[PDB]
């Protein structure tokens, strides 16, 4: 094939395919988030 | 954020009586009630350490 870039696509926060998902209550602390955010959001231009 | 110190109504220091506090509803079997037993009398500021939030320990843990 080709394997080429094709644009970017804006992730939702708290996701299948997200960078937390399944992480520990002792482990979202470390990264500076708050085990009560739900996601639901997405933080694009630095917003939510 | 901890204990409030000094009752909202009247002055009666409450900033002694949590360290304390805590180390019965949740060891020694003694019931809401037990607050009774460090001069709780009046409604009042009684309702200070009871109606509390330890928003401390789970905010101290953001070390920089
Ligand atoms: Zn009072």
């Amino acid at each position: 094939p080709s394997k080429v870039f094709i644009g970017k696509i804006p992730i939702m926060l708290r996701s299948t395919f997200c960078i937390l998902n399944g992480v520990s209550d002792s482990e979202l602390y470390d990264l500076n988030e708050c085990p009560y955010d739900q996601g639901g959001y997405f933080i694009i231009n630095g917003s939510e | 954020m901890i204990i409030p110190i000094r009752c909202f109504s009247c002055g009666k220091v409450i900033g002694d009586k949590w360290d304390t506090y805590l180390t019965l509803l949740q060891e020694d079997n003694t019931e809401g009630e037990a607050l009774d037993k460090l001069g709780l009398q009046r409604y009042c500021c009684r309702r200070m350490i009871l109606t509390h939030v330890d928003l401390i320990e789970k905010l101290l843990c953001y070390n920089p």
